[PDB]
């Protein structure tokens, strides 16, 4: 899908967060990558957003680096339990003696 | 594999041009087994491939040449005496496209479903001049349908098959030998297969209706076969040939 | 409300029946007042569009009107008499929530960032979607379906419609109307309205050797007939003339009025309609060769009809056909009934209107058998999925095809959509292409008089076309001028004419909607000035820079100066898509070269206001944007501050909603971030336990556990207890 | 040509009086006599194109040059792409190597 | 045409030397040359559109049409065929799109969505016809196919 | 460019103001004329001009059929009948022009004759387009027409004495409704009628060669002097611009062109109420030079007060007496109370803590972040700053100014300190 | 026969040649003066109320400018439609109710254009 | 399928006939290839050949706990009555290491 | 039934409904009124009376 927008919004809203600020991504413009990663490197952490994780399950780190950051996730209205469905004989229809 | 194919464009089939229709609008047009096809394609092959003279010879004996296409001027010259039509033929364009066309051969097309023009009316003056004086038909025609003429005298067939659009030489360029064949935009497989330098035995053709009337219905099986294929393959999938031959 | 209800009132201000002269019913003023309700026992009441929402009623207000009338020819005057009640718009001009606080609304149980613009009727929330139209009076070229390149007029007046074609089936130009039995020869039509000589219709039609060689069959073709005069060929239409000497009245009627209605007649004058017919057939011609086809799906022939246009012509519908009943009631009561005069106010209908108005709303068909007019899905309910679901679809348009053919030509994306629509916004599924949006920064505008229009262009050196033949129209030099469809003129030197009108409606005094457009390739000026044209504001660029400096900029942002200062001193300007066909525009400072005549005042304004919530969007894939576009449609989140009080059949919101980090300007504009619909979870790309295959994503359970995507469901159930006709009641 | 009368302007036709081939109208007794001799050329188009195609260097006007293909890795290609499907998520690639005269067509 | 023929060659060329120049630039333990070059998503063409270069904006394999009067955008000269006035994307998705080259992307985008929902369609009822007549044929026990009559 | 030669004058006559009319033949080109054509009548109307030219043709020249005259003379009118004939002979002799009307108004339209160093106008009282008309084909049908009923009538040698004697027919004569009235009055024929109802007038015709053209054509000039100043035609360009173009009858909503034309106290208040903040220079820059000083300041001292040089305005202005805060609802007096606090904690000190502010006036943060966004910045490790800076000339130049304002601003604190308790 | 100009076409007309010539320029619907005395109201002012006399300079500026003072104003003159077919400007006289007589006084062939100029007119105030 | 909100279809027969002939000729395991070329469409997918090519590097090396934790992740349902059949490592007098 | 409707009860039906409109009544008020008048439409002496008594009775 070659979502780089993605990832640019990831590493803006990192350094957002990192230094208490909201960037801005506007079409044509908006925050550089230079910006954000200058702000990264100063408040100390990775210039790309990986950063060195150590895996929960077995306790030993991966080899290698994952891509954290704050991303803005939205829920939609599409509901499993709104769309779970299931039709026992049921009633039937008058013309056609069908559910 | 209709759903798989995604209609895409510029397969021009290495001669980039002649559009055909290719996908699933061509599986449509063979499964359909319409009489009239869009875009019909006959490939004809050639007893002298490696002679370009030859292939434009029989190019121009295979393609519909119009009057005005060749002529160089054609005037409605109003003497004193009597008032007619002057045709004057190019035959340095006629020697340069290599048409067996002379003014004899002219003069015969004429006289031909067009208003039944007597051969009186039309003469040879010079090597490449015709004269033609119509006459009052009494069927509300004057002599003022001259101008009538005008309208309908450069698109007159001299030479080549009524049917046949466009023919053009397409060339195989195999590191044995590049050889000549014939791509003919038309819906006339028996007049390509009956002209002469043609070889008839290795003429295939996009219509189905054609080739089955022509050539029997075991060769429009085949045709069909072979086509449905060629789409296939086209798009890049590929179908087991015992379906497309159990569907033929 | 408040111009176009006046003059559909003046049109019909009388009525009278034929049966008992001297008897007439005179409308003097009408007023639509504030909105109300008739709860109370024969008493108003202000109510507020949240309690029409909550008690299922309609929100509209009295349309009343002060006549006069002659009862027994003693005429007696009504000051104060309703007759309607008209649906009033949230957020207009007479709705109670103009001019109010926040506070206030409060006080009405309204959100302040509501963008209102919808009606409500019955408790349910309709809007009109913008109609989309082909432009009337113009003539289009366009190929049929055997290949023969013919034309077509549409001409469309107050009062009829009719589409006119012409084709060259067989050489010749055959003109088709629906009036006619069968197509008729083009030079007969020509010889039917006035210009009788051969010579003068060759002249008007052109002097190139080509137009005289495919003119010729037609003339070849009227001179084996026997029409010579005006006479014969009028009389020969007439033989033509389908059922609806007087075949001669009825074929000159049909000529003067029937066809061609939009170019005007003085007093039987065709000499205007012969000049446009010249003109069709030399752009027939000319199309005949190169094919140069003008194609539908340019937006410059575009127009686009608000919920004002429709209510208008439903309103004028509406009032005709009161106007009707009250005259048949006045011939079937007058002539028999008593002594006692018969009076209109004793069958004043005042549910007719009413219930006209509330029926076109909720159902959304339009059924106007003055126009022969049949649409449906004009009114739609409002998506209260989210705020920007709302926003989104207060800005759409839909199309004059409605999934009649997948075309494919209007349905893809043409370049006469820049600045104007939004490229990416766009309804993922079966209607994909044929709804659209409109762009951040964009405006419709509205009808003008065309009168200073019509005199500067008379005062411009445009010389008439009645004082010189149609050889002119052949010239290279001299360009037609046109206005509305109706040919105005020629000229010579159109640029110094375009540099003069632009000047002159820059000076303010034409008006700034007015677009002004040149076609070197048919050689025509188009003046446009009907409504629902786009417009685009753009900077005026003069000798490589800008009129808008850095001064400017400081005034506006410390008030010294606002958007329509800069409108009159000639900084900013409105451009047409036809406007802008013409004239250079640059996207930034640094592309700013000699050839330039406009500046770009924001790139990202290209987009919609979804596509606005898309951060970088520029770094994405279109089907991407497409399809966040849509999800962001269905977004969850909150609604507004009166979401609490609001009882709606289905609504989601979000437990703990936040504003996103990364946010466009477009949010800040739109003010999303008052109104998140999502939240900022700390998400990492990568692998884990295979559970996310596909487009999948695995989740925390501490997270969810400790809020995040926590959501809440509100349904309604509703129940009625209704009295029927026996005195018994739902207990 | 087209010619029309001076006196009423209707189109002129050619007839055969008493003594000459004379243009005349239909509508009024004018006519003309014809002296010298009277020509209206057209100039017809004529066929230029000599209809030859099929060049190898013509053919080769694509941008694959010294590519690996995955069938005879051979240097000189030719390479397609195309991206007309949106129910396929990536992109459609079409690769030709006839450099040995192999004519390979794949996806 | 012949212009045109040689535009598409001098870009296309650009396009692939760039995607060259980045396929080897680029060092091992990539995620997406790894994915690429299993095979699993993506390919380099993608890969070479999002880092180094994106391709020329073909609508129905052809350069982008003239919109507006002999010009596609009113941003760019009369007559005028230049490569970034016809569709070319000089710049990749990390840089950032230019407004006409994302205008061009999202022509190409919705031409390629209503081109699938027309195929859809027309497949379907194809499918469709397809079934409901070859519905009969069965292969009997004496290796001859049959019909049903 | 300056106008270097050719200056040539221009001069008017009114002797052939209405005795001037323009025709122009649309199928005769200008290199064949009528100069040689025997002209023989012309009908004339003076109302609803419609010039009917009727001229003689030539026929022994080798351009005319006989044959097809004579028979197109039989087919026009009759055998022998020549009571009313269109041809006086029996061959086509005479030719009818027919003149169609261009425009109404030809007032805008002028002849220009040009002489050695000057050129006269004279105005058209009309302009029609000469056609060839064909109206002896609409004749020869009507005598067709009657030879037809002629034939009929005569089926039998001898035909009996008809008893078709005229039974009274005499239709009602019924009252026409309006709409069928509008349409009978907009019909064709019924101006035909009404342009037929104005009696014909016959002029002879006079050509170019002979000697009453060139008697006549002197009318166009003028008898006066070289260099005469015209009494008229002396308007600026404004009032013929005002002429050729006659008219046709949030608080920022009056733009400067219509703030222009509003009074100068109203102007002031408006640019007060938008700006809220703005220096003495800047107002008199922004109404104009041509306005005295004084004026300016005796509005702005209505409507403004000074703080640090510069001038804000008073809080009743932008809260009247019946508004209310949009984010509280709290009422207008307390909203000024509390601008007039912060504007005298801005004119005791440069720099305004928002938090004490809050705590004295008892207010939200947003009504206090309003009233200092309207006239404060926000710095950084300072607080709240002025956004002009102290402007010091104002004060020097008016000093009276000056201490009346400070008499204000020490009323408006004693005030402040009895309701808030400082 | 290439496209003539104003400037060139009066330079030719008066220093070629020295025989006068028939024009016919088109005026503006309202001219820049008053009527005077013709009991009125900002009405238009054609050539029917000005009197006879000098009213206006014809002014030839460089680069083929070609301009006519009317006053305060300066308009400015272009070449029209360039008509081929026969145009005879003649005079009708009706001396008599009965009978009148119709003079021939010459023939027109060039058409002229004058125009106000709007940017000079707008630059000014 | 994506996996992006499709919803599907999940039927119940009523008769042991239809049972057992959906059982037999619509089994998963007897139509594992496409009845158009026989090419096999169910395979391995996204985030399995990406995990299976990563894991045949000829940089992969594992120790004996890592090797044995990887081969007993498979070791469930019917694989749990078979046994491990550890392979010989590769490389063992410097390191034991598992490739 | 609803089809022997005399043209006078048809009338009358007529300008009940036209009466409770032009006071602007719901539809349950002209329910209501309609049935009482088909009501009060079965007497005989009722039926026979002029277009006066018809019209009053649609007034009460
Ligand atoms: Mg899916
Ligand atoms: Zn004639
Ligand atoms: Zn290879």
């Amino acid at each position: 899908r070659m979502t780089v927008g993605k990832l640019i919004e990831l590493l803006a809203g990192k350094a957002g967060v990192l230094d208490g600020r909201f960037h801005y991504g506007t079409a044509f413009g908006g925050s550089k990558v230079k910006d954000v990663c200058e702000d990264l490197v100063r408040h100390g952490y990775n210039y790309l957003g990986k950063d060195y994780v150590t895996s929960g399950i077995t306790g030993e780190p991966l080899e290698a680096y994952i891509y954290f950051g704050p991303v803005y996730y939205q829920k939609l209205k599409h509901m499993v339990l709104d769309k779970m469905h299931a039709r026992a004989r049921g009633p039937r229809a008058v013309l056609t003696r069908q559910p | 594999p209709g759903t798989q194919m995604t209609l895409k464009t510029f397969h021009f089939a290495g001669v980039a041009s002649m559009n055909i229709t290719l996908g699933v609008p061509r599986i449509k047009e063979i499964i359909n087994a319409s009489k009239a096809i869009s875009t019909p394609i006959i490939t004809a092959q050639l007893d002298k491939d490696d002679d370009a003279d030859y292939a434009r010879l029989v190019k121009g004996r295979i393609e519909k040449t119009l009057l005005g296409e060749i002529s160089e001027y054609i005037e409605e010259v109003f003497l004193p005496d009597d008032c007619f039509i002057l045709v004057k033929l190019s035959l340095e364009r006629i020697r340069l496209l290599r048409l067996e066309v002379n003014a004899e051969t002219v003069r015969y097309s004429i006289c031909t479903s067009k208003l039944r023009v007597k051969p009186g009316d039309v003469a040879v003056h010079g090597e490449a001049v015709v004269c033609v004086t119509p006459r009052e038909n009494s069927k509300s025609s004057m002599y003022y349908v001259l101008q009538f003429l005008k309208e309908d005298l450069p698109k007159v067939v001299v030479q080549g098959i009524p049917e046949v659009s466009r023919a053009v030489i397409h060339i195989d360029e195999q590191s044995g030998k590049e050889k000549y064949k014939l791509l003919v935009e038309g819906d006339n497989l028996r007049a390509v297969m009956a002209t002469h330098g043609v070889k008839g035995t290795r003429t295939t053709s996009n219509n189905t209706y054609e080739v089955e009337k022509t050539l029997g219905i075991e060769a429009a099986r085949t045709t069909i076969i072979n086509e449905i294929q060629y789409t296939m393959v086209n798009h890049g999938m590929s179908i087991d040939r015992r379906h497309v031959m159990l569907l033929s | 409300i408040n111009v176009e209800i006046k003059k559909i009132m003046k049109a019909n201000e009388k009525v009278t029946s034929d049966a008992d002269p001297m008897w007439y019913l005179k409308y003097l003023n009408i007023y639509v007042g504030l909105p109300d309700v008739e709860e109370s026992f024969n008493v108003t009441r202000p109510v507020s569009p949240h309690e029409c929402r909550l008690r299922d009623m309609t929100y509209s207000a009295p349309i009343t009107v002060d006549i006069e009338y002659t009862r027994g020819s003693q005429r007696i005057i009504r000051n104060a008499l309703p007759i309607g009640r008209m649906p009033i718009m949230l957020r207009s001009s007479n709705c109670v929530l103009t001019g109010k606080t926040p506070a206030e609304f409060a006080k009405l149980n309204e959100c302040p960032l509501d963008p209102g613009g919808y009606f409500i009727v019955k408790g349910v929330e309709k809007v009109i979607l913008i109609q989309e139209q082909l432009s009337k009076n113009r003539i289009i070229v366009e190929a049929d379906r055997k290949g023969a390149v013919g034309a077509s007029v549409t001409s469309s007046t107050h009062e009829k419609k009719s589409r006119t074609n012409m084709a060259v089936k067989q050489g010749r130009f055959y003109l088709r109307h629906n009036t006619l039995s069968e197509d008729i020869p083009i030079v007969i039509i020509f010889k039917a309205m006035g210009v009788e000589s051969d010579q003068e219709i060759v002249q008007m039609i052109g002097t190139e050797e080509h137009v005289m060689a495919a003119f010729g069959p037609s003339l070849e073709e009227c001179q084996k007939a026997q029409i010579f005069t005006q006479m014969q060929a009028l009389k020969y239409i007439g033989n033509k003339v389908r059922r609806q000497k007087t075949k001669i009245e009825e074929a000159r009627e049909l000529l003067a009025s029937t066809i061609l209605t939009h170019v005007p007649v003085k007093e039987f004058n065709f000499r205007a309609k012969c000049i446009y017919t010249a003109v069709m057939v030399r752009r027939v011609i000319l199309a005949q060769g190169d094919n140069k086809v003008d194609d539908r799906d340019y937006y410059g022939n575009k127009r686009l009809e608000l919920a004002g246009q429709l209510l208008s012509l439903l309103f004028e519908d509406l009032f005709k056909k009161f106007n009707s009943e009250m005259k048949k009631i006045a011939d079937q009561v007058i002539p028999k009934q008593r002594a006692a005069q018969f009076d209109v106010v004793k069958h004043m209908r005042q549910d007719q209107i009413t219930n006209g108005m509330v029926n076109a709303i909720s159902t959304g068909n339009w059924s106007l058998k003055r126009f022969k007019m049949d649409r449906q899905g004009v009114t739609q309910v409002l998506s209260r999925l989210s705020y920007i679901s709302a926003l989104g679809m207060m800005t759409r348009i839909s199309s004059q095809f409605e999934k009649t053919r997948k075309v494919s030509g209007p349905r893809s994306l043409q370049p006469s959509q820049w600045g104007m629509l939004c490229p990416s916004d766009t309804p993922e599924g079966e209607a994909c292409g044929l709804v659209k949006n409109l762009a951040l920064m964009t405006h419709i505008t509205t009808d003008m008089e065309d009168g200073p229009i019509v005199k500067l262009a008379s005062n411009l050196g445009v010389e008439d076309v009645n004082l010189l033949c149609g050889e002119e129209l052949s010239y290279p030099n001299v360009f037609l001028v046109f206005l509305n469809g109706n040919i105005l003129g020629v000229i010579r030197d159109h640029k110094k004419l375009v540099n003069t009108f632009r000047l002159m409606r820059r000076a303010g005094y034409i008006n700034e909607f007015v677009s002004i457009s040149t076609n070197l390739t048919d050689r025509c000026v188009y003046i446009s000035s009907d409504g629902g044209r786009l417009c685009r504001p753009y900077i005026i660029v003069k000798k490589q820079k800008p009129a808008v400096t850095n001064k400017h900029m400081e005034e506006l942002a410390q008030g010294y100066r606002n958007f329509e200062d800069f409108l009159h001193e000639s900084l900013v300007e409105y451009l047409d898509v036809n406007e802008e066909n013409d004239c250079n525009i640059a996207l930034y400072e640094h592309t700013i070269n000699k050839d330039t005549t406009h500046l770009e005042i924001e790139p990202f304004t290209l987009l919609g206001v979804c596509a606005g919530l898309i951060p970088y969007p520029h770094h994405n894939q279109s089907p991407r944007n497409t399809y966040q576009c849509a999800m962001g449609k269905q977004a969850m989140g909150t609604i507004g501050y009166n979401q609490r009080n609001r009882i709606d059949t289905l609504m989601y919101l979000l437990a703990y909603p936040q504003k996103p980090m990364v946010k466009t300007k477009t949010i800040e504009l739109i003010e999303f971030e008052k109104l998140p619909a999502g939240q900022n979870a700390t998400v990492a790309v990568m692998s884990y336990s295979g559970y996310d295959i596909e487009d999948a994503l695995v989740l925390n359970k501490a997270s969810l556990d400790r809020g995040f995507g926590r959501c809440l469901v509100y349904k309604n159930a509703k129940c009625t207890l209704k009295r029927y006709t026996n005195q018994t009641f739902d207990k | 040509m087209l010619l029309f009368c001076p006196g009423c302007g209707n189109g002129l036709i050619v007839e055969e009086g008493q003594r000459c081939h004379r243009f005349a109208c239909n509508t009024c007794p004018y006519v003309h006599n014809i002296t010298r001799k009277v020509t209206n050329r057209k100039y017809p188009k004529l066929k230029e194109v000599d209809d030859v195609l099929g060049g190898a260097a013509a053919w080769e006007n694509v941008d694959s040059t010294a590519e690996s293909c995955p069938k005879c890795e051979h240097p000189r290609a030719y390479f397609m792409q195309l991206q007309t499907r949106s129910a396929d998520e990536p992109m459609t690639t079409f690769y030709k190597c006839c450099n040995a005269q192999c004519g390979h067509r794949w996806r | 045409e012949t212009l045109e023929a040689l535009i598409l060659k001098e870009l296309s060329v650009i396009r692939d030397h760039a995607g060259s120049a980045c396929l080897r630039e680029l060092d091992k333990s990539n995620s997406p040359l790894t994915m690429a070059l299993c095979g699993s998503k993506g390919s380099f063409i993608n890969i070479s559109q999002m880092i180094a270069c994106v391709g020329q904006q073909a609508i129905s394999g052809s350069r982008v049409p003239d919109g507006f009067e002999n010009r596609s955008l009113p941003h760019f000269e009369k007559h005028s065929k230049l490569p970034a006035a016809k569709g070319f994307v000089a710049n990749s998705f990390y840089s950032g799109l230019t407004p006409t080259e994302f205008f061009f992307h999202t022509m190409a985008g919705r031409e390629g969505l209503v081109d699938t929902a027309v195929k859809t369609a027309e497949t379907g009822y194809m499918q469709r016809r397809l079934v409901k007549s070859l519905e009969d044929l069965c292969s009997q026990y004496d290796l001859t196919v049959r019909s049903s009559t | 460019d300056d106008p270097v030669v050719q200056e040539i004058d221009v001069y008017l006559a009114k002797s052939l103001a209405e005795k001037l009319y323009l025709f122009q033949y649309p199928v005769r080109p200008a290199s064949m004329t009528y100069d040689d054509i025997p002209h023989l009548s012309a009908k004339i109307k003076p109302k609803q001009q419609k010039v009917e030219l009727e001229m003689a043709i030539d026929t022994l020249n080798p351009n005319y059929c006989r044959s097809k005259g004579e028979q197109i003379a039989l087919n026009v009118d009759g055998a022998c009948a020549d009571e009313t004939s269109t041809y006086s002979s029996k061959l086509m002799d005479k030719q009818t022009f027919c003149s169609s009307q261009t425009t109404s108004n030809t007032s805008r339209y002028a002849a220009a004759l040009y002489r050695q160093g000057e050129l006269h106008l004279t105005p058209l009282h009309g302009i029609l387009q000469l056609r060839p008309s064909f109206s002896y084909l609409d004749k020869a049908d009507a005598k067709h027409r009657e030879r037809e009923a002629a034939n009929e009538a005569g089926d039998s040698s001898q035909d009996e004495a008809e008893d078709d004697v005229k039974q009274i027919t005499v239709r009602f004569s019924r009252p026409e409704s309006e709409q069928a009235r509008q349409r009978r009055v907009q019909s064709y024929e019924f101006l035909q009628k009404k342009h037929a109802e104005e009696p014909w007038v016959h002029l002879h015709y006079y050509g170019l060669r002979d000697s009453r053209s060139e008697h006549e054509r002197q009318y166009l000039l003028c008898p006066g002097s070289s260099g005469v100043e015209n009494t008229e035609l002396v308007k600026s360009p404004s009032e013929y611009l005002m002429m050729l173009m006659p008219p046709s009858q949030p608080s920022n909503v009056l733009s400067m062109a219509q703030l222009r034309t509003l009074p100068l106290a109203d102007q002031i208040k408006i640019l007060m109420k938008n700006v809220k903040v703005m220096p003495f220079a800047n107002l008199m820059s922004l109404l104009g030079p041509s306005i005295d000083s004084v004026a300016v300041l005796r509005g702005i001292q209505k409507v403004a007060m000074l703080v640090q040089g510069n001038w804000v305005v008073k809080s009743d202005i932008l809260y009247p007496k019946d508004s209310s805060s949009p984010h509280s609802g709290v009422p207008a007096e307390v909203l000024c109370r509390g601008r007039d606090f912060v504007m005298w904690k801005f004119t005791q000190s440069r720099w305004v803590v928002r938090k004490e502010v809050a705590t004295v006036t008892k207010l939200c943060a947003e009504d206090v972040k309003d009233f200092l966004e309207h006239m404060a910045v926000v710095r950084i490790n300072k607080g709240w700053e002025f956004i002009l800076p102290y402007d010091g000339e104002f004060i020097k130049k008016h000093p009276d100014v000056v201490q009346r304002q400070h008499m204000l601003w020490t009323g408006i604190q004693a005030k402040l300190e009895k309701v808030y308790n400082l | 026969l290439p496209k003539d100009v104003s400037v060139a076409e009066l330079l030719r007309e008066l220093s070629l040649t020295k025989e006068e010539e028939l024009l016919f320029l088109q005026l503006p619907d309202t001219l820049p003066g008053q009527p005077p005395t013709q009991d009125i109201a900002e009405n238009a002012c054609t050539l029917a109320d000005l009197t006879e006399g000098q009213v206006g300079k014809l002014l030839i500026r460089k680069s083929g400018r070609v301009q006519l003072l009317l006053g305060k104003v300066t308009l400015d003159v272009t070449m029209g439609t360039a008509c081929s077919f026969l145009q005879e400007l003649v005079s009708v006289g009706l001396g008599d109710s009965r009978t009148g007589e119709m003079t021939v006084l010459g023939h027109v062939k060039h058409k002229l254009v004058c125009s106000p100029d709007f940017e000079s007119l707008l630059d000014h105030k | 399928a994506d996996f992006d909100g499709d919803e599907m279809n999940l039927h119940l027969p009523q008769t042991e006939e239809a049972k057992a002939e959906a059982l037999v000729l619509m089994g998963t395991k007897a139509n594992l290839v496409t009845p158009r070329n026989g090419e096999p469409l169910i395979a391995a997918i996204q985030d399995f050949l990406t995990g299976a090519y990563l894991l045949t590097l000829k940089d992969t090396f594992f120790d004996r706990a890592k090797a044995c934790q990887i081969i007993a992740s498979i070791l469930v349902g019917k694989d749990e009555k078979i046994k491990v059949r550890l392979p010989p490592p590769t490389i063992l007098k410097p390191v034991t290491l598992w490739t | 039934e609803n089809e022997q409707v005399s043209r006078s009860q048809q009338r009358g039906l007529r300008r009940v409904r036209d009466l409770c409109r032009v006071l602007q009544l719901p539809p349950t008020f002209e329910d209501t009124a309609v049935a009482y008048y088909q009501q009060a439409y079965r007497h005989s002496g009722i039926r026979a009376a002029r277009l006066q008594k018809k019209e009053v009775l649609v007034g009460c």
